[PDB]
């Protein structure tokens, strides 16, 4: 049953792209709950965690997205980005964010391609 | 004039690129510069309306709701996204809601000036 989660994730993309906040809150919650059980290391799991973190961060809910991104910051670059921005906002946990992003930059330096919305280059 | 259009398109592409990411101050500066540059162009040009909409959106995103509300109110009739920003600002502040109803009712009733555009956050 992956078509349903893909469709709902596309709906979240469209909703957040329409500058609609607290609409993506419930759908991000739903994807997080649905994908927590199927796997803990699949690409859909990391994608769901990132989308959940973005939805919580963009809806004035930082003290939750902070830890949500903190638990799985090392899996996806977007989760680390959300974690770092929430660390700046809440002025907490700066050192771990520094270490995660320094490692991310080193991976680009040493001799990740997700195209999801609001993903920084 | 040959390169004048290219600069405006490049600024528009840069502003959409900046808004796509969580970079807002840079979007602020680019929207201000584009809005200032488009001043010479006549009001009938689509570029002026597009720049005004982009500037109003950037002002709304940066929590400066009052300035965004004023900017959208100056040219609320010209574009659909400007009406969207004005309505959102009215919801956030509860000021001038009646103008928002008299504009949004007309824009929705006609749909079902400039109405459709390829920019970011264009309402459906």
């Amino acid at each position: 049953a992956l078509s349903t989660i893909i469709q709902l994730q596309d709906c979240i993309q469209q909703a957040i792209q329409q500058l609609n906040y607290s609409t993506a809150e419930f759908l991000a919650e739903l994807l997080y709950a649905e994908c927590s059980i199927l796997d803990k290391s699949s690409v859909y799991w990391s994608d769901a965690v990132y989308l959940y973190a973005l939805s919580l961060f963009l809806n004035k809910s930082y003290h939750t997205a902070f830890q949500i991104s903190k638990e799985f910051k090392e899996y996806h670059l977007g989760i680390a980005y959300i974690f770092g921005r929430c660390a700046l906002q809440l002025s907490q946990g700066v050192n771990e964010a520094i270490l995660t992003l320094l490692s991310i930059i080193n991976v680009f330096s040493s001799n990740l391609n997700s195209n999801l919305v609001h993903i920084p280059d | 004039d040959d390169q004048a259009l290219s600069t405006i398109i490049q600024l528009q592409d840069c502003i959409q690129q900046a808004i796509q990411q969580l970079n807002y101050s840079t979007a602020e500066f680019l929207a201000e510069l584009l809005y200032a540059e488009c001043s010479i162009l006549d009001k009938s040009s689509v570029y002026w309306s597009d720049a005004v909409y982009l500037y109003a959106l950037s002002l709304f995103l940066n929590k400066s709701y009052h300035t965004a509300f004023q900017i959208s109110k100056e040219f609320k009739e010209y574009h659909l996204g400007i009406a969207y920003i004005f309505g959102r600002c009215a919801l956030q502040l509860s000021q001038g809601v009646n103008e928002a109803i008299l504009t949004l009712l007309s824009i929705i009733n006609v749909f079902s000036m400039v109405l459709n555009s390829n920019l970011v956050h264009i309402p459906d």
